[PDB]
């Protein structure tokens, strides 16, 4: 991902591989749930308002407090010395930050 | 250019048979006095035996619609497919109907077909239906067509 | 919490809809009352009605379930108010005392076919006071 | 991306619009078409985030608005109820609002728009809604730099399109869809709100688990059917079934469209390999079971399921012949979607019935291929599938106690048009008759070779029992299709005609003979252990129950001579056998329970409704006396349920009431030493 | 005694208990259920009903050339964004697929463009002219970019399957063809001729066959549901006449295609010379009309026994009436502008059956509905349908010759339907002598006052003294007169309501009969029918005017 001298085809292939092995599963899970809005009845939900402050200025998209239910984010460490098979469920962990 | 069956016209009901792999053509017949049952007169062998059409001729009196017939029972025209018709035996003056009593001709479900004096009731009326796929309900019935009559009283085809 | 007499009043009311006497009001059994009062309920509506009250889910209202919904209705004093309301509309005479003379109009009002002379004969025991004219006091004892 | 990272990356997209409250962002940089497509995707996601925020704000307002509205309605209800009376509440369009269904009530309350003023809500409550609705329009932009994402997108798409001729249809489509979304801000809410649901805080964990299971099931669409995929299907469906949210919130379940997903996973497996027969049969079984239970959960679920009645009819022949899959077939799904719902029964159309009639005619004309493959003796017709096809029509024509005339008249006409559906006994030519067919079925069930394949245990279809069940189902369907008594009394010509056709189809003598056929009784063996004849093989009381239903609904019992003859031939033997199966050991046998159910559900109510016919029965003294004693002995039973005991009490109190005093001397002699015991049984 | 008294207090108590079951206030429901109900109700009541108008501005912005010459073009003028959108939609249609896939983008942008086109008391001729010019400009803004080809390509790709895509395409075509746009008609005809497209006409015939009509079974099931107490979940009871808007749009499209007497396209509809396969749209329209008249006769026969038509059946009759009216208008536009081929095609078609059915329906419903006062709007719709049918019959006889086949076929149809036309003509004469009666001085001496609201008894005595009306006519007019208990009737409204529809429909019938009589002089069947229709012809004799001109067919014609 970092290298600036990598061939374009290999760069695209490695980007696609990084997306597929680690991110595509949860990305598809959230895309499949976007068009549904199941919001619980809580105090955080009550606190939500259309406009951040008194004047009617739109806030930045995305930022704010969203209380709608979302799919939960699951990851497993890909270690081949362990003999447990429960690691096969979920996608391999990656340093997201 | 082509004519249509019309009320107050004398007609003979004609059916074909395939007995022993040959086409035999038979007309519906009924004798007014005595036996009220209906038998079949063979008109295919007209060369050897003369057909007796004097008891096979029938007269189309009415061609009322199905709804008109519901209303009438609750209380020159051109015949159209899907209409209730009244057939009168020309010789006897009695109308074709389902007798509702069966002689048990190997079929318990079947009913006898004969002649009835009274016009009232439902047994006398028959509904014309289009045998050919080309014809449709409401279309004029041509002079020459294949027809499947349905008894209003019992929903049993003239078989 | 409910008065034992009010329990007995809900006894007779509960059995009023329970003609077969099994202690369960089916949808059709309830439906007969509604049609008798002139209203035409759909079968789906009748199910929605009983389901809201049927805590058990058996589809037929039992008396303990019937009491709970009775408590849910604030019929604290409406019973005798209806009894009092019945007394005044029964006394078409407006004298505060219903006379056997008006008894012939009211027998036709309900639709009962009980004969009038017997009605006077019953009104001689209905009137334990005897007034020959039923007041609110003689109305309540009758009820 | 959270907070400051999102701020920085939006500044990178457009420094001017997304500045925190010269430099060119990714938008204004003369981009290639593939890059433009991805920027369109990003701008779509930003709009989706705005829609989600806009929906959550609406749900936040709804809480306090509905609380105030509910308090106002409580107060208004108290004020109205003070003046009125409980009895008058049926009247009073005044209280019509409170008697309306909740959806109608809230639609009636939310009529503040315009000035028709018919809504009863006060101005102070009106103000909050009238302010929120204009703030929402302002946030939607439906009320100098662009300064907003909507205007930024509206400018950018037009600028790109007029700058260059886009050769990519995908890019053109994406840009114009995004522009339409910018100009149709109302439509986003119109689409989002029907898919918005609210839950309590207690059910959040259960909702999350249900959503995870639904996500697994939905994501498994992309993979082809297989063993492990079938495992995951079954496990997820089981979890969804066990979850209580599936019961408590059917509306959320419909909004999530689970039934569509379950059908799609069923559609794929059924369509894959039609020629090579259905693979993964337990898969279709689980899907059909889930869909039937979904129908049973709620009525609106049933209406939603009804919209796919067609496809299920072409796929009705998936697993009909296979035993132990009863209730887990597409035909069962259709029956569940059309079961006991008058609105759907009336909406059911003629071609749907015609398809089922064609299938039944095919089953009556042709044998069963996999059955004869497994080695069952070949017969011309298929009772196993014919019975299920007949049961579907039984559910279609009969609903909630009385018959749907429109459906019954069509079904009878189709059946008489195609007479082969009745079966070899009732074809008409060389037909031994219903009674003779049922003795032939007894003989087949007695013979081992004809009953069994003779080349697991449940898979063995007892052929005689299959024949009996087919004929019983046919008779039951025709009896249910019989017209109601009120139409006949009024004189409806169509009803008279139908009741005449059914009478012509089935003679009364055959029904009386079938009722006169007797059962086999359980017997105690030498050691004292009871041997109980198998239910699945032989003659069952339900078979005669169908005949009794037909006899009551079509022919009718209106003559004392007929009633007495029927009591002599068919009813009294069964009652006395039930009274003889009253021992503590024989009471729990399946024979005894089935016979008691048959009696107390079919025979006794008929004799109760035919009570007035018992008035002048002096010459028939022994028969009525035996009936009274047998019914009393049956009432003295122990295994009888409360409803059965009540039915027996009603029948006895009716017959005894109609009988003359001289008739009940023998019953009084039995009572004079039983009543003084003053036990629980003495109440009747 | 007390038990009988309890029975009296029972009927009172029975209502109380059922009322306490039935009464289910909203506040009893939990918070979340009420919140969900509020979300749904808010959506339907407010968000869906909220309306904004942006289509004209959006289309104008999409059509503005975005400073292309200022931009680095170095070549031909780049197509505007609207042009690219229309090209995308056209290519998607031209792409071969088994079925026309549903596309929400098309189904929205077609609506936007149609609204941008149409953008829809007394006004000046200048105002009307400016509205015409502005509509022409708005239609040019789309058909310059190729919308005419797109609306034909989508219909061709439809393959005769009714759907929302076809419903939007038909509306767009109507919007661009409103006013008989000659340029758009020419563009469509040229495109069809150069492409030799048979799928367009095949899909047109398929859509006509798929068009729905009235359904007795569905209506009876709905009425049984209503009687049992079921509420109509569907918006307008659309099970009967599934799509009323779609059929009207489909036939309006074809009528607009032939507006202005476009003889080229009129002939091309009947026969496609270049195409290998030819479909007779003119005959398909007649077939649909024959099915519609059968459906209308079915409801007539259903409601003949009923004393009063309920509101559901009344609106179903209305919808069927507009459908039939649109079909008659389309047929008239087909045959108008003496299109001899179309005239012969109808003359040899099944149109006569539809006409004879409508004649019976018209003859009986006039008697049935006139007695009632709640069916005035239905009677007016029926009168308008009668007028359009007679107009189509007049266009049937346009450019006739002495002893022609079309005239003889009309005479045969009239002899077949003699009784119904006799009833119609007596109805018209009865309600046409009413004006002379109410304008007579005998009416003024019965009501010397200026208000004129005469009593029913006085009106009956006046009509008896007028003695132009027999006893049957008098009692029929009494039945058709609806007054209060005061017996005072407004003769002004009575005579106008029963006169102007009669006054114009009877004039059309009289013109048709005079044309038939003059073009078929020696026909005894025609002279007997004229004798039956003597009174109306005498009434309309002063108003009827006749001239002779040298027509386009190089023959003398009578107008
Ligand atoms: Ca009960
Ligand atoms: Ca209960
Ligand atoms: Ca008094
Ligand atoms: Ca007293």
């Amino acid at each position: 991902i970092e290298n600036k001298y990598m061939p374009g085809l290999l760069r695209a292939g490695y980007y696609d591989l990084l997306i597929d092995i680690h991110l595509s599963s949860y990305a598809t899970a959230r895309l499949m749930m976007n068009n549904e809005y199941i919001v619980p009845m809580t105090e955080e939900t009550k606190s939500i308002t259309l406009f951040p402050d008194e004047n009617k200025k739109h806030g930045l998209p995305g930022i704010g407090l969203s209380t709608s239910l979302r799919p939960r984010m699951q990851f497993s460490s890909p270690s081949f010395v362990s003999i447990s098979n429960e690691c096969y469920q979920y996608s391999p962990e990656f340093p997201l930050d | 250019e082509i004519q249509f069956l019309r009320t107050d016209d004398e007609v003979v009901l004609q059916c074909t048979a395939t007995i022993h792999k040959e086409q035999q053509k038979l007309c519906l017949a009924a004798e007014g006095f005595g036996n009220r049952l209906c038998f079949l007169e063979s008109t295919s062998n007209s060369k050897n035996v003369p057909p007796d059409l004097s008891i096979c001729t029938f007269v189309l009196e009415q061609s009322l619609s199905v709804r008109a017939l519901q209303e009438m029972l609750a209380n020159h025209r051109t015949l159209l497919y899907g209409h209730a018709i009244l057939l009168r035996h020309s010789y006897s003056g009695m109308y074709l109907c389902c007798l509702s009593t069966s002689r048990s001709s190997t079929d318990k479900l079947a009913f006898d077909v004969g002649l009835q004096e009274d016009t009232t009731g439902e047994a006398c009326w028959w509904t014309i239906h289009p045998a050919s796929k080309q014809r449709s309900e409401g279309e004029k019935v041509r002079v020459g067509d294949d027809l499947i009559l349905v008894s209003v009283s019992s929903e049993r085809y003239l078989h | 919490q409910l008065t034992e007499e009010q329990i007995a009043e809900f006894k007779e009311a509960f059995s009023l809809f329970d003609k077969d006497g099994d202690g369960t009001i089916t949808t059709k059994e309830l439906g007969t009352v509604m049609r008798s009062l002139g209203q035409n309920p759909t079968e789906a509506e009748l199910q929605d009605m009983i389901n809201e009250v049927d805590a058990d889910g058996n589809g037929t209202i039992d008396f303990p379930e019937f009491l709970t919904m009775m408590a849910r209705k604030m019929k604290d004093t409406d019973s005798e108010e209806e009894i009092r309301e019945a007394f005044r509309v029964f006394d078409k005479d407006g004298n505060g005392y219903i006379s056997a003379a008006e008894l012939r109009h009211v027998m036709t009002n309900l639709g009962e076919k009980l004969t009038d002379e017997e009605v006077d004969e019953m009104i001689r025991e209905a009137d334990i006071d005897g007034d020959g004219q039923v007041n609110y006091e003689e109305f309540v004892q009758m009820m | 991306f959270h907070n400051e990272d999102l701020k920085h990356i939006l500044q990178l997209i457009e420094p001017s619009v997304f500045k925190e409250a010269p430099k060119e962002g990714l938008l204004q940089m003369k981009l290639p078409e593939p890059v433009k497509l991805q920027m369109c995707l990003l701008l779509q996601y930003l709009c989706d985030c705005q829609v989600r925020h806009r929906i959550e704000a609406i749900v936040a307002f709804s809480d306090d608005f509905v609380a105030k509205l509910q308090d106002n309605q409580r107060f208004r209800y108290n004020e109205v109820m003070q003046a009125l009376n409980m009895s008058a509440a049926l009247t009073a369009r005044k209280t019509k609002e409170f008697r309306s269904p909740p959806q109608e009530q809230i639609n009636m309350l939310l009529n503040f728009k315009d000035d028709k003023s018919e809504c009863p809500c006060p101005e102070e409550i009106r103000d909050q809604l009238l302010d929120f609705h204009e703030d929402l329009m302002t946030h939607c932009g439906i009320e100098k730099k662009s300064s907003t994402l909507q205007q930024l997108i509206s400018e950018t798409m037009v600028r790109w399109a007029q700058e260059s001729v886009i050769e990519d249809p995908e890019l053109v489509r994406a840009m114009f869809v995004l522009l339409h979304r910018q100009y149709d801000g109302i439509g986003g809410l119109v689409r989002a709100l029907p898919k918005t649901y609210t839950i309590n805080g207690v059910s959040v964990e259960d909702t999350i688990n249900l959503l995870a299971s639904l996500g697994q099931i939905r994501s498994l669409l992309s993979v082809r059917m297989g063993k492990e995929e079938e495992k995951l299907m079954i496990r997820g469906l089981g979890d969804i079934m066990n979850n209580k949210v599936f019961y408590q919130h059917p509306n959320l379940m419909r909004a999530l469209g689970m039934h569509e997903t379950v059908m799609e996973v069923m559609v794929n497996v059924l369509g894959g390999g039609e020629s090579k027969e259905i693979t993964f049969p337990k898969m279709v079984a689980n899907c059909c079971r889930f869909l039937c239970y979904f129908c049973r959960i709620s009525r609106q679920n049933q209406k939603a399921m009804f919209d796919h009645l067609s496809y299920l009819l072409e796929n009705s022949s998936v697993g009909l012949a296979s035993p132990a899959m009863r209730g887990s077939t597409p035909l069962d799904v259709a029956a569940a979607s059309v079961m006991d719902n008058n609105e759907l029964a009336l909406a059911l159309r003629e071609p749907d019935l015609e398809k089922v009639v064609r299938y039944l005619a095919g089953c009556g004309l042709q044998s069963c291929q996999m059955l004869v493959s497994k080695g069952y003796p070949d017969i011309g017709w298929n009772p196993v599938e014919g019975e299920r096809y007949l049961d579907f029509l039984r559910f279609a024509v009969f609903c909630n106690g009385e018959s749907v005339e429109e459906n019954a008249n069509v079904v009878v006409r189709l059946l008489i048009r195609r007479p082969e559906c009745f079966g070899p006994a009732l074809r008409g030519e060389g037909g031994n008759g219903l009674l003779a067919a049922m003795e032939e079925a007894i003989k087949i069930a007695e013979d081992p070779s004809r009953d069994g394949p003779s080349p697991e245990e449940d898979d063995t279809i007892h052929m005689g029992n299959a024949i009996m069940t087919f004929y019983s189902a046919l008779i039951d369907l025709l009896g249910r299709c019989a017209p109601e008594m009120h139409l006949i009394h009024a004189g409806k010509g169509e009803a008279i005609r139908i009741r005449s056709i059914l009478r012509s189809l089935i003679p009364l003598g055959d029904l009386v003979g079938v009722i006169s056929i007797a059962f086999q009784m359980p017997t105690i063996a030498k050691d004292g252990n009871v041997v109980e004849p198998d239910m699945s093989a032989g003659f069952c009381p339900d078979h005669k129950a169908a005949m009794v239903l037909f006899l009551d609904r079509v022919y009718g019992i209106e003559v004392q001579d007929f009633l007495l003859h029927l009591l002599e031939v068919g009813f009294l033997p069964d009652l006395r056998a039930a009274a003889s199966l009253d021992t503590a050991a024989l009471s729990a046998t399946d024979m005894a329970l089935a016979l008691n159910r048959y009696l107390c559900t079919a025979v006794l109510p008929l004799l109760t409704r035919c009570a007035p016919l018992f008035a002048g029965t002096e010459h028939h003294a022994s028969l009525i006396d035996s009936l009274l004693h047998t019914v009393y002995r049956l009432s003295k039973g122990c295994s009888l349920t409360k409803a059965q005991r009540d039915s027996i009490e009603v029948c006895l109190l009716s017959i005894c009431g109609q009988l003359r005093p001289s008739m009940m001397q023998h019953l009084l002699r039995r009572l004079v030493f039983d009543v003084p015991l003053l036990n629980e049984h003495a109440k009747m | 005694k007390k038990a009988v008294w309890h029975k009296l207090l029972s009927k009172q108590r029975k209502r109380a208990v059922v009322a306490c079951f039935r009464m289910a206030p909203l506040y009893n429901l939990p918070r979340h259920r009420a919140v969900n109900l509020f979300l749904q109700g808010y959506e339907k009541s407010w968000i869906e009903t909220e309306e904004h108008y942006f289509e004209d501005k959006l289309i104008e912005d999409l059509a503005k050339p975005g400073a292309e010459p200022p931009e680095e073009d170095e070549g031909t003028k780049r197509v505007d964004p609207l042009h690219q959108l229309i090209l995308l939609f056209s290519r998607t249609a031209l792409t071969e697929k088994c079925k026309l896939e549903e596309d929400f983008l098309y189904m929205a942008y077609a609506d936007i463009m149609a609204k941008s086109c149409h953008d829809e008391e007394v006004k000046s001729f200048e105002e009307k002219e400016m509205e015409k010019q502005k509509l022409l400009y708005q239609q040019a803004r789309l058909h310059d970019r190729g919308a005419a080809e797109m609306v034909l390509q989508t219909i061709s790709a439809s393959k005769g399957e009714t759907g929302p895509m076809v419903a939007a395409t038909l509306k767009l075509g109507i919007a661009i063809l409103n006013g008989g746009n000659s340029t758009v008609q020419q563009k469509m005809l040229d495109y069809l001729k150069e492409k030799k497209d048979v799928g367009f006409f095949q899909s047109l015939a398929g859509l006509m066959q798929s068009c729905s009509v009235l359904d007795l079974n569905a209506f009876e099931r709905q009425n049984k549901a209503e009687g049992l107490g079921m509420v109509t979940e569907e918006g307008s009871g659309e099970k009967v006449l599934q799509d009323d808007e779609f059929t009207c749009d489909l036939f309006r499209f074809l009528q607009l295609l032939c507006e202005g007497h476009n003889s080229d396209f009129q002939n091309y509809l009947r026969t496609q010379t270049g195409n290998n396969t030819t479909v007779n749209i003119i005959i398909s329209t007649v077939d649909y009309l024959l099915r519609v008249q059968e459906s209308i006769s079915d409801f007539y026969w259903y409601y003949s026994g009923k004393d009063v038509i309920d509101e559901q059946g009344q609106r179903n009759f209305s919808k069927a009436i507009q459908v039939a009216k649109q079909v008659f208008n389309t047929l008239t536009e087909y045959i108008q502008g003496p299109c001899t081929g179309n005239q012969q095609s109808l003359a040899h078609s099944r149109l006569w059956d539809a006409v004879v059915g409508f004649l019976h329906v018209f003859a009986h419903m006039q008697m049935k509905l006139s007695q009632d006062s709640s069916q005035i709007e239905l009677l007016k719709e029926l009168m308008d349908l009668q007028k359009d049918m007679v107009v189509m019959l007049l266009s049937m006889l346009e450019g006739n010759v002495v002893n022609g086949t079309i005239g003889k076929q009309m005479v045969d149809m009239l002899v077949e339907s003699s009784n119904n036309v006799e009833m119609i003509l007596k109805f018209f004469d009865m309600f046409l002598k009413l004006k002379d009666l109410t304008s007579s001085d005998t009416f003024k001496e019965y009501d010397p006052d200026g208000k004129g609201v005469i009593s029913k008894r006085d009106f009956h005595k006046a009509m008896e003294s007028h003695k132009h009306y027999t006893q049957s006519e008098t009692e029929f007019l009494l039945s058709c007169a609806e007054t209060d208990e005061n017996e005072t009737l407004d003769y002004e409204e009575f005579v106008k309501r029963f006169h102007e529809p009669a006054k114009d429909i009877g004039f059309n019938v009289a013109v048709l009969l005079t044309n038939l009589s003059e073009h078929m002089p020696n026909d005894t069947r025609l002279q007997t029918f004229l004798e039956l229709a003597e009174s109306v012809l005498n009434y309309f004799q002063p108003f009827l005017g006749r001239i002779e001109i040298m027509g386009s067919a190089k023959r003398i014609e009578r107008v």
